[PDB]
RNA sequence: AAACUUUCAACAACGGAUCUCUUGGUUCUCGCAUCGAUGAAGAACGCAGCGAAAUGCGAUACGUAAUGUGAAUUGCAGAAUUCCGUGAAUCAUCGAAUCUUUGAACGCACAUUGCGCCCCUUGGUAUUCCAGGGGGCAUGCCUGUUUGAGCGUCAUUU
RNA sequence: CUAUCUAGCGAAACCACAGCCAAGGGAACGGGCUUGGCAGAAUCAGCGGGGAAAGAAGACCCUGUUGAGCUUGACUCUAGU
RNA sequence: CGUGGAGGUCAGUGACGAAGCCUAGACCGUAAGGUCGGGUCGAACGGCCUCUAGUGCAGAUCUUGGUGGUAGUAGCAAAUAUUCAAAUGAGAACUUUGAAGACUGAAGUGGGGAAAGGUUCCACGUCAACAGCAGUUGGACGUGGGUUAGUCGAUCCUAAGAGAUGGGGAAGCUCCGUUUCAAAGGCCUGAAUGCAGGCCACCAUCGAAAGGGAAUCCGGUUAAGAUUCCGGAACCUGG
RNA sequence: GUCGAAUUUGGGUAUAGGGGCGAAAGACUAAUCGAACCAUCUAGUAGCUGGUUCCUGCCGAAGUUUCCCUCAGGAUAGCAG
RNA sequence: UUGACCUCAAAUCAGGUAGGAGUACCCGCUGAACUUAAGCAUAUCAAUAAGCGGAGGAAAAGAAACCAACCGGGAUUGCCUUAGUAACGGCGAGUGAAGCGGCAAAAGCUCAAAUUUGAAAUCUGGUACCUUCGGUGCCCGAGUUGUAAUUUGGAGAGGGCAACUUUGGGGCCGUUCCUUGUCUAUGUUCCUUGGAACAGGACGUCAUAGAGGGUGAGAAUCCCGUGUGGCGAGGAGUGCGGUUCUUUGUAAAGUGCCUUCGAAGAGUCGAGUUGUUUGGGAAUGCAGCUCUAAGUGGGUGGUAAAUUCCAUCUAAAGCUAAAUAUUGGCGAGAGACCGAUAGCGAACAAGUACAGUGAUGGAAAGAUGAAAAGAACUUUGAAAAGAGAGUGAAAAAGUACGUGAAAUUGUUGAAAGGGAAGGGCAUUUGAUCAGACAUGG
């Protein structure tokens, strides 16, 4: 049952807000009525619930600050490339590809040729 | 070579009333104390264990390769052999069967089983389809279940489609004049392989 | 210890050789591998055979001077006596040895014949990608023998 | 035989691939054959049973009998269909395991994706 | 003659040989190249309607998002079974997050759930004192920056 | 208080096979072999003659081109000096 | 002669019963062994030709596992001691209660704590195992309950001692060192916060539940907690 | 035996294996000390004990020679297949 | 008084980086003994184990201060062979490489020392601005104690001269590659046994599919697959062919000829000595201390020295793919392997239960049946259970569960028995088995 993930990213921030505290607002009288019964099965789907409302709280103020970033040269480094510790040190395609004057030259003058061998 | 040798065990030396064998350190479990290493001993390592780099293939002269190669073939002409070693082939026009080159081309099975049949190999193809059986020992989850006959062998000179029509066949292999295995001319190193020629193949063997 | 009438051998074997020990059981997949590895570069690397044509060279000492052998690089001399520039005669796959100078003439002329004649048979496409067509021989060596 | 490098034959693999497939892929191993009827009208020899389809018995000491799926238990390798039960002799009735491969499927119960794959299967 | 003892048989015990099973081991080959201060490996404690393990996870806790898939999960219960459906599932996939207390482990400690300092914000009169919330302060080294020291030292003094 | 008898509970040592002698010869001190004495179910409490009784691959002794603790103008070295 | 596996072949055997096992039953072989009947059994297995080995057991104070005689035997005898009746229970020398007889005799068989254990505490259920007789009982089994602090501890301080830091060794894991051959700071004031005041400056930290130390008592209360809860009366530090 | 001091003792702390510690016994250093405990080198070497797995058929020994830091072992010739 | 400089500090200065794990392979350091020598010290084990520092997907080695002495050869690595050879060795035990030759793979290279000196032409950051692995403009910083171009010995530079040759940067379809989804054959006919047909018989079918597994017993055709082809979706990315641009070029490269010039690495090479190592022997490498070069110089040329020549390379600075390694990691395919005392220790809640203060030590243990149909109900019992009765193909499968051996044990039956028992030959007695019976009614 419970929430639904594309029906909560319409709704605006300070609902999601309101929506979190009546959801624990039910959960925690879930757990009062949990004890005076043979099991309640059902808390499950609203403690489930939580965990959605807060991924998309979060996916909201993660992209919202994702955006405040855009295009500059520093950004926070929870929101990088991850990948790999010896991976993003490696070099850049930029630098990797630099050569030198003197070589530049050399892989104009002579660079390698196709060719074959007919009879 | 790790095996039964994972362990800190030593003697425990004359005294004891207990054999000398190596014996496992502390205590707390059944292990400990018991008999380590040795052949003799459970959980021990076994007797001069098994090596990889053991001797496994092994060399043959090439000319005397060649000379087993070619007393296979020409067993595959005498008709008592060949049929000795286990084929059906009672009746059937003559020994050495050769076949119509257009054999070569047969691209489907429906064809080359009854282009066999017809040419009098149906009776050493049966055979096959009533020998598979389950395989009597514990090579049975070894990857070999089932153990069956040897149904015949068709020589070609050129593959145009022979091979994979009868590729599906329970008991025929094919095989190229230029190669000629014995291990298919001469099964179990018995002579008498059942041999459908194509006239192609047949006149190349020269 | 010593006994009865034997030839004395010498095996080395006091030293943990039991550790290191090579089997080849890949000799099989080891050439299967090797195969597909040589076939996909030429693959990759289109019309061209695969390797440098390799100058024409005498072989060395008292044992080995009667035959002859192929040589690294076809040296300066005779590049040049090709009529062709090192930097160039390597774009053209072809084997250029800076050391290894020219003391015997029948060998330097037999080498640089073998070059134009290299040049002969071969065709080296333009800058452009629009060439006939390009079948594709693998052997370069096999196709100039020594 | 097998002719690819991907496909292996060895008995080992293939029972403990049969006996660790999750649950998608024991739908597919849990295929039921169609019966001549729904071989006409539907041109497929086969598709993964699912629930509520009826079904006749091929094959055992229930053959030639007739149900509606209750349950596909996959995590048994099993099926479950209504009418064929066992009476144990404390008066309750069981459900008797039924294979997918001894039964046969008179009747299919739709549904758009069930639709769309007899379409998405050529025939 | 019994009892007793011994030997044999039958049935019954004791025990788990043997036979047949094999989601395991073992060895050969083939292909690929990716751990970590963006917090790894490893550890602790937790997390399920009913679990002690194993397994999985982290107070969003046997999982949240995304994608596919097309109806189950199943020990009992429960459901919304929300089935021509943005949709079952202990499913497959995984590109988004969460990720307690730790650990090279980073304010200082650590047989302690011990103890400082800085910044923002909320409540208790509140610049100060107490409390809740949020973010912070390791080392060596490089490049840069800002601020300094030295009759090591060149100019300017006026 | 034990032992002893009973209800209940219930081990261990050891074990080639076993268990009456005399002599004989015998690896020169036999339960067994040879010749004699003999020889009758099933048993209980005691006992310390035998079982060359049990305990532990003799420590004494010798052997081993097997050690170790130790000593010294043995052989060969060495920190320090 | 026999055993595991391998190529070949009998289109060999078999759910109408393979293999195994049991047979004071049969036959063959000098023998290793082979063959058959009967029983029990449940899914595989054999003959011949070859190949191949982790291929044949009575011992090794062999290894592991199982079982005997010994044997209903040695034993269940230290710590003065038990008895009558009831209740409960299928069942009582052993449980509960009553009574009688006794003991430890406060340097205790009393009343608390430290280390240590870790729920053993308490209550209800409950006796297969365990309590070397017994068990209706238990420190067992099952299910639950339970440990409340400004003042009692920890926390703070320093002890023997341990240990970072400039540094100096060492190939290095690391060693030395604790004020040393170091530019080692952090207070109170005014002008909401920087400059101007200004003193002062050999020095991380860890190290005591028996050392040092801020400060609580009585009465009542639970099945099980109390200098902690409640009622009343106080005190100490910090605002 | 000693029992008001070279007394008995808790806890904290220090010294570690050719090391410690010792009012000295080769004592003690976790039931371990004339060199701890743990793992590895290690399946250490053994001229020395012990064991060494089916049947039948044929042939059939030696304890002597010489050399050996050789005397419980080898080489060597002899006997044997 | 004010402004730089060198050097040296500080900051919770702005941006970063190192640590730890892993360790099969890889680069180094350090470093044994057991052992062999039939003793033992050199030697051997071994340039090994243990200990330490550093990597990658490979590491390393590498474009020669090489090998040779030939008609010479030509970076490195590996295989084959040199070769159990040369040599080392109480010349004892033992040890032991190299040059050539065949093959695998092949790939070459750049700095330092030169004045741009008619122009620091070089570069880090900050910053706005965009087309963001970056691009421009501006600005602080670096730097003349040397950033750029140019040159690397195979050269090559300056001049002089004389003609011909040659180009750049973007992306837009498709291919290849990685992720990844899906389509693509053929009996469930008859009979018989059985609980179950997957069995045997009958009649068929498909096969580029008769690998394998699943399903109540030996299933190509019942299911998943297998074989052959076909169609999607998302990714890299420059290789392979195809697009059309831009105009790189008031740049760069190639090549001819004359004359002049041609910088090439020091507490290094080399040496002495010490130690160690090596097959390296009047000294193979390595390192300590001491000495310390030259520039037609220097190193090597496997017997030390003087002398005379000859041969061949250019140290003391640097980068690089492939062939090569791989008891680790990830993903696969296999075997004349092992079959629960085997095979890893672990086929299982196995590095677990348990032991130790600690480092460490470290097990046991798979199988009811097709299916729980897991024995309703009656009955004796305090109860555990027993007896009926049910399930099942079977209970001679009842969660002590497939088959159920031996030791050992209970009952029943048979026989024997005066201080063991068992064995050989023979026979009485009993029990028990047999082979031999068809020729006229
Ligand atoms: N087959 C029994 C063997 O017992 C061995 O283990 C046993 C031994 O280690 C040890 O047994 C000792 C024995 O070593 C020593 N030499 C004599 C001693 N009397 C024995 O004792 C053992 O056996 C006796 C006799 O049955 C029993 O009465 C006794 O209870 C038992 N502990 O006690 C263990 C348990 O009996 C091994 N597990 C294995 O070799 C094998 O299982
Ligand atoms: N004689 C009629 C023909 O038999 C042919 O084939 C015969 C067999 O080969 C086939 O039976 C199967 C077969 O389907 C499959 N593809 C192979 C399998 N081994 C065969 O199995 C057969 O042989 C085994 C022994 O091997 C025997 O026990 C029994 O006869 C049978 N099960 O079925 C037939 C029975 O003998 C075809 N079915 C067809 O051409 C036609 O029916
Ligand atoms: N100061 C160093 C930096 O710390 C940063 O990390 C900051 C936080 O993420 C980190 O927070 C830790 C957290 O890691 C941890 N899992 C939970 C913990 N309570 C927090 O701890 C923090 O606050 C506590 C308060 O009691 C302090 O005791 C502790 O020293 C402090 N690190 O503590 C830091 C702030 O004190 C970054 N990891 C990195 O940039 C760098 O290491
Ligand atoms: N010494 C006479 C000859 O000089 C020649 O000198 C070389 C260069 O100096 C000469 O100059 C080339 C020129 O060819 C070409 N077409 C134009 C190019 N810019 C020049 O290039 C040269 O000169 C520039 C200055 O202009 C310098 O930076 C530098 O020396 C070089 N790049 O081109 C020659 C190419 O090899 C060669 N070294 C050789 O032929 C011979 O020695
Ligand atoms: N007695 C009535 C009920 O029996 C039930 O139990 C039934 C079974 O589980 C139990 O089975 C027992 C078994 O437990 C035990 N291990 C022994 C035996 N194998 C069985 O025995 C049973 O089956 C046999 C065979 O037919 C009958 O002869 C016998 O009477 C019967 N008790 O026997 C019972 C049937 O008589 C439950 N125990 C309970 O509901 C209640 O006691
Ligand atoms: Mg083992
Ligand atoms: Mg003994
Ligand atoms: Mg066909
Ligand atoms: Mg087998
Ligand atoms: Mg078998
Ligand atoms: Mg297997
Ligand atoms: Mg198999
Ligand atoms: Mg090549
Ligand atoms: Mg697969
Ligand atoms: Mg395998
Ligand atoms: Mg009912
Ligand atoms: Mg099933
Ligand atoms: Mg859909
Ligand atoms: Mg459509
Ligand atoms: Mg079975
Ligand atoms: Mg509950
Ligand atoms: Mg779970
Ligand atoms: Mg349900
Ligand atoms: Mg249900
Ligand atoms: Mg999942
Ligand atoms: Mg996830
Ligand atoms: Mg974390
Ligand atoms: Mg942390
Ligand atoms: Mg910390
Ligand atoms: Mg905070
Ligand atoms: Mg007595
Ligand atoms: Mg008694
Ligand atoms: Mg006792
Ligand atoms: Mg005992
Ligand atoms: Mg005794
Ligand atoms: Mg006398
Ligand atoms: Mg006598
Ligand atoms: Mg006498
Ligand atoms: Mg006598
Ligand atoms: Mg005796
Ligand atoms: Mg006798
Ligand atoms: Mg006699
Ligand atoms: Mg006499
Ligand atoms: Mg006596
Ligand atoms: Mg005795
Ligand atoms: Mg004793
Ligand atoms: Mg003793
Ligand atoms: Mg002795
Ligand atoms: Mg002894
Ligand atoms: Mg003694
Ligand atoms: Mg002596
Ligand atoms: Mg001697
Ligand atoms: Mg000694
Ligand atoms: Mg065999
Ligand atoms: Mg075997
Ligand atoms: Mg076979
Ligand atoms: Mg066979
Ligand atoms: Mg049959
Ligand atoms: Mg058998
Ligand atoms: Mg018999
Ligand atoms: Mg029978
Ligand atoms: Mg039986
Ligand atoms: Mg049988
Ligand atoms: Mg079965
Ligand atoms: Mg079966
Ligand atoms: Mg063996
Ligand atoms: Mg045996
Ligand atoms: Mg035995
Ligand atoms: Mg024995
Ligand atoms: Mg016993
Ligand atoms: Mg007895
Ligand atoms: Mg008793
Ligand atoms: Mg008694
Ligand atoms: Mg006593
Ligand atoms: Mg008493
Ligand atoms: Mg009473
Ligand atoms: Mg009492
Ligand atoms: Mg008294
Ligand atoms: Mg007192
Ligand atoms: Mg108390
Ligand atoms: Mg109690
Ligand atoms: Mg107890
Ligand atoms: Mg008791
Ligand atoms: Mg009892
Ligand atoms: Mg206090
Ligand atoms: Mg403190
Ligand atoms: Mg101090
Ligand atoms: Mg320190
Ligand atoms: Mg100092
Ligand atoms: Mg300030
Ligand atoms: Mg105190
Ligand atoms: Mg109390
Ligand atoms: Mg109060
Ligand atoms: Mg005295
Ligand atoms: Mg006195
Ligand atoms: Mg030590
Ligand atoms: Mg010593
Ligand atoms: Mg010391
Ligand atoms: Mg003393
Ligand atoms: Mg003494
Ligand atoms: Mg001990
Ligand atoms: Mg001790
Ligand atoms: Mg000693
Ligand atoms: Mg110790
Ligand atoms: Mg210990
Ligand atoms: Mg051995
Ligand atoms: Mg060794
Ligand atoms: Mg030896
Ligand atoms: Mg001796
Ligand atoms: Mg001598
Ligand atoms: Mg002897
Ligand atoms: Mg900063
Ligand atoms: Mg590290
Ligand atoms: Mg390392
Ligand atoms: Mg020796
Ligand atoms: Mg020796
Ligand atoms: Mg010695
Ligand atoms: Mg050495
Ligand atoms: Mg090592
Ligand atoms: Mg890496
Ligand atoms: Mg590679
Ligand atoms: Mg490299
Ligand atoms: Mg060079
Ligand atoms: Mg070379
Ligand atoms: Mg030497
Ligand atoms: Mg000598
Ligand atoms: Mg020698
Ligand atoms: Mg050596
Ligand atoms: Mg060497
Ligand atoms: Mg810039
Ligand atoms: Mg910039
Ligand atoms: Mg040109
Ligand atoms: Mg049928
Ligand atoms: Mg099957
Ligand atoms: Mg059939
Ligand atoms: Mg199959
Ligand atoms: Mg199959
Ligand atoms: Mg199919
Ligand atoms: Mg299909
Ligand atoms: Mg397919
Ligand atoms: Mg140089
Ligand atoms: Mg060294
Ligand atoms: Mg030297
Ligand atoms: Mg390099
Ligand atoms: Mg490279
Ligand atoms: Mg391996
Ligand atoms: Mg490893
Ligand atoms: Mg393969
Ligand atoms: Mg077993
Ligand atoms: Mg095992
Ligand atoms: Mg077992
Ligand atoms: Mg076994
Ligand atoms: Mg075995
Ligand atoms: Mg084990
Ligand atoms: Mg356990
Ligand atoms: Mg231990
Ligand atoms: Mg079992
Ligand atoms: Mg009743
Ligand atoms: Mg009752
Ligand atoms: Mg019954
Ligand atoms: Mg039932
Ligand atoms: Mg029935
Ligand atoms: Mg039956
Ligand atoms: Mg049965
Ligand atoms: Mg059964
Ligand atoms: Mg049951
Ligand atoms: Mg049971
Ligand atoms: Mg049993
Ligand atoms: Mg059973
Ligand atoms: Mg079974
Ligand atoms: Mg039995
Ligand atoms: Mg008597």
């Amino acid at each position: 049952a419970g929430v639904k993930a594309y029906e909560l990213r319409t709704k605006s921030k300070e609902q999601l807000a309101s929506q979190l505290v009546d959801l624990k607002k039910e959960l925690a009288e879930l757990k009062v009525q949990k004890l005076s019964r043979p099991s309640l099965p059902k808390i499950k789907t609203v403690r489930k619930s939580i965990a959605c409302v807060l991924t998309v709280i979060n996916e909201q103020q993660r992209e919202a600050v994702r955006q405040l970033y855009k295009g500059k040269k520093y950004q926070p480094k929870d929101l990088r490339a991850k990948k790999t510790r010896a991976l993003r040190r490696a070099l850049t395609k930029f630098e990797a590809s630099q050569v030198t004057e003197k070589q530049r030259k050399k892989q104009i003058a002579f660079p390698q040729r196709k060719y074959a061998i007919k009879a | 070579e790790k095996a039964g040798h994972q362990t800190s065990a030593e003697s425990w030396g004359t005294g004891r009333a207990v054999a000398r064998i190596p014996r496992v350190g502390g205590g707390g479990t059944g292990r400990s104390g018991q008999g380590a290493f040795g052949n003799m001993c459970r959980g021990g390592r076994m007797f001069a264990p098994t090596k990889t780099w053991r001797k496994w293939n092994v060399k043959v002269n090439h000319n005397e390769k060649r000379y087993a190669t070619a007393s296979a073939i020409a067993a595959t002409a005498v008709a008592s052999l060949v049929l000795a070693r286990g084929h059906r082939v009672e009746k059937i026009p003559e020994i050495p069967l050769v076949v119509s080159t257009d054999l070569e081309s047969i691209q489907k099975t429906k064809e080359a089983v009854a282009a066999l049949k017809a040419v009098g190999a149906h009776s050493d193809l049966l055979k096959v389809l009533k020998s598979k059986k389950l395989r009597a020992g514990k090579g049975k989850y070894r990857n070999r279940r089932w153990t069956q006959r040897r149904g015949p062998l068709v020589v070609y000179a050129e593959d145009n489609g022979i091979v994979k029509a009868l590729r599906n066949v329970p008991g025929v292999e094919t095989a190229n004049v230029a190669s000629l295995n014995l291990l298919q001319l001469a099964p179990g190193a018995h002579l008498g392989r059942f041999v459908i020629w194509t006239e192609a193949a047949f006149t190349k063997l020269d | 210890a010593i006994s009865k009438n034997l030839p004395i051998l010498k095996n080395h074997f006091r030293k943990h050789w039991q550790e290191r020990v090579k089997v080849h059981f890949d000799q099989a997949g080891k050439k299967v591998s090797r195969r597909n590895a040589r076939a996909t570069r030429a693959a990759k690397i289109a019309p061209r055979p695969l390797d440098l044509l390799r100058p024409v060279v005498r072989a060395p000492t008292v044992k080995y001077n009667r035959k002859v052998r192929a040589g690294r690089g076809f040296t300066l001399a005779e590049v040049k006596a090709a009529g062709l520039t090192a930097a160039y005669a390597r774009t053209i796959g072809i084997a250029v040895d800076h050391r290894r100078q020219n003391r015997n003439q029948e060998i330097f002329d037999a080498n640089v014949q073998r070059l134009k004649e290299y040049q002969s048979k071969i065709i080296v496409f333009p800058r452009n990608g629009k060439a006939p067509e390009a079948e594709q021989v693998l052997s370069a060596a096999a196709t100039f023998p020594i | 035989a097998k002719q690819s490098l991907d496909v292996s034959s060895d008995r080992r693999k293939a029972r403990k691939a049969y006996f660790t497939a999750p649950s998608s892929q024991r739908r597919v191993l849990l295929s039921a054959p169609l019966s001549k009827e729904l071989r006409a009208q539907y041109g497929i020899k086969a598709l993964p049973i699912r629930r509520d389809d009826e079904v006749l018995v091929v094959r055992g000491s229930k053959k030639g009998q007739e149900g509606k799926i209750s349950s596909v238990y996959r995590l048994k390798f099993a099926v479950q269909v209504d009418k064929v039960t066992k009476e144990k002799v404390n008066g309750a009735s069981v459900p008797i395991n039924l294979h997918p491969s001894k039964l046969v499927i008179t009747k299919l119960h739709l549904d758009k994706d069930r639709k769309a794959l007899i379409q998405r299967k050529g025939g």
